[PDB]
RNA sequence: ACGCGCGCUACACUGACGGAGCCAGGAAACUCCGUCGUGCUG
């Protein structure tokens, strides 16, 4: 249900078991690694109140790698809290939330920042080309 | 973004002499908390122009400079840029010609941050272990700069920017 | 077409050869049959790598070239031209014989006829003749005969309405050697 | 013969080199596994 700087990560809701697949694997992998927990860190900052539940997971794919690691990121939490009662919590489902977003930055909404944007002069942006007339 | 944890997670809550921990983990007089410093270090790190690898070369830097006689690993790294910052250096003068140079603080966030791009390039110019491992240079003159908060050993410029800013003052 | 006018046709052509061991190639023209139709012939009558995807690459795993290297691979002529050098065949999943001839048959056609066997040789293409190796210097001008004859059998075979009839002529020719018509 | 300017890619160990992983508006930079040994070497 959340993209990320150009990248997109949807959300899958309705109570199971273990074994909560990413893209279509299994977020023990998700190997674009090195930085690989911060998408086991949304499950596992279930520390905060839950242990890991029982229930869902979805697929994401969008601009490039990162992007999309990040994008997977909000995705998983922003769908704990999914609504809910029947995925979030019955009831006051601020239970994680406002705890899996009191460190957060992923579930903690999207980043208002995104490429666009150049310039009649050098690469562009703002980095106009180096010239230097005698 | 866009780093990790674990890896022995050694939270010295203490070591930070002068003011400094008013902002140990921070950046704000422009930044926040940049992850508690090693936000930065592995981020400095990105001299080349792109960081990951940066975050393994931190992280690789980390295990290694700990394991060496470990001084819990972000101690050494938060007693790195600790015992290893700028105290008042000179900036001009322009009361004169052909100037001189007057000195003093030294902003705090200065006194880290000079330290940390500083420690951060002693570091990259290898030269002296011209070695292979980057994190190593990275450490070692980090570790350098632990042990090495014992003289001298990789830092130095640290004293002379302000063992200097004494005579022509 | 006779033993003893081909016998002649590769004592000639060695006899020929002028200025290592040369090939001798066996070239033959065809006429009256149309090759829009399934008249063109692709067959293996006269180190392996295996370009597919699982199953068939499981089974490789022999050099396995998977489906995404293809384009990749067409682009590097670098790289193509070693891993042509480095096998003697090709075998490759049928479905994807149209991309591989069009990324990599540049350098796997041409003459070191290194076209991949589809799976689920001669081989004329829409183009009226065929090129085909049949021996070495090395053996004897009985057993470039006999070679000569295999392929020959494919083709009396194929076009059984009209068979050997269709062969327009016949060439022998060493790698350096001049052609010579049977 | 030579001058001035906009550049392209390089001096390499955050590397080059081969196999491999992916995905953008079989992209590449990039991640991993392995080879080279800071020697105008690769």
């Amino acid at each position: 249900f959340g993209k990320k700087k150009s990248a997109t990560a949807v959300a899958h809701v309705k109570a199971g078991k273990g074994l909560i697949k990413v893209n279509g694997s299994p977020i023990t992998l998700v190997e674009p690694e090195i930085l690989r927990f911060k998408v086991y860190e949304p499950l596992l900052l279930v520390g905060l109140d839950k242990f890991s539940n029982i229930d869902i997971r979805v697929r994401v794919t969008g601009g490039g790698h990162v992007s999309q690691v990040y994008a997977i990121r909000q995705a998983i939490a922003k769908g704990l809290v999914a609504y809910h009662q029947k995925y979030v919590d019955e009831q006051s489902k601020n239970e994680l939330k406002k705890a899996f977003t009191s460190y957060d930055r992923t579930l903690l909404i999207a980043d208002s920042r995104r490429p666009e944007p150049k310039k009649f002069g050098g690469k562009g942006a703002r980095s106009r080309f180096q010239k230097s007339y005698r | 973004e866009i780093k990790l944890f674990n890896k022995w997670s050694f939270e010295e809550v203490e070591v930070k002499d002068a003011s400094l921990v008013d902002y140990v983990q921070v950046r704000q007089p422009q930044c926040p908390i940049i992850e508690r410093l090693t936000n930065s270090l592995m981020m400095n790190g990105r001299n080349n122009g792109k960081k990951l690898k940066a975050v393994r070369i931190i992280k690789h830097t980390l295990d290694i400079i700990n394991v060496l006689t470990d001084q819990n690993p972000i101690q050494v790294v938060v007693d790195a840029i600790t015992n290893t910052g700028p105290r008042e250096d000179t900036t001009r003068v322009g009361g004169g010609g052909a100037a001189r140079r007057q000195a003093v603080d030294v902003s705090p966030l200065r006194r880290v941050n000079q330290a940390i791009a500083l420690l951060t390039i002693g570091a990259r110019e290898a030269a002296f272990r011209n070695i292979k491992t980057i994190a190593e240079t990275l450490a070692e003159e980090l570790i350098n700069a632990a042990k090495g908060s014992s003289t001298s050993y990789a830092i130095k410029k640290k004293d002379e920017l302000e063992r200097v800013a004494k005579s022509n003052r | 077409v006779d033993p003893d006018q081909t016998l002649k046709a590769c004592k000639a052509l060695l006899a020929h050869i002028k200025k290592a061991e040369t090939p001798i190639w066996l070239t033959l023209t065809t006429k009256k049959h149309i090759h829009d139709s399934h008249r063109l012939q692709p067959g293996k009558i006269i180190s392996v790598c295996l370009i597919t995807a699982d199953p068939q690459r499981f089974y490789k795993n022999g050099r396995v070239i998977d489906i995404s290297h293809l384009k990749a691979k067409f682009k590097a002529y670098e790289a193509q031209r070693k891993l042509f050098s480095e096998h003697d065949v090709f075998l490759a999943d049928t479905r994807i014989i149209n991309r591989l001839p069009k990324a990599l048959g540049k350098t796997f056609y041409k003459t070191t006829t290194k076209r991949p066997i589809p799976v689920v040789l001669v081989h004329l293409s829409p183009s009226t003749n065929t090129a085909i190796k049949v021996g070495y210097a090395n053996w004897e001008p009985e057993k470039l005969a006999a070679n000569i004859e295999t392929v020959i059998r494919e083709l009396v075979e194929r076009f059984v309405p009209q068979k050997w009839q269709n062969v327009r002529n016949f060439y022998v020719k060493g790698p350096e050697t001049a052609a010579l018509p049977i």
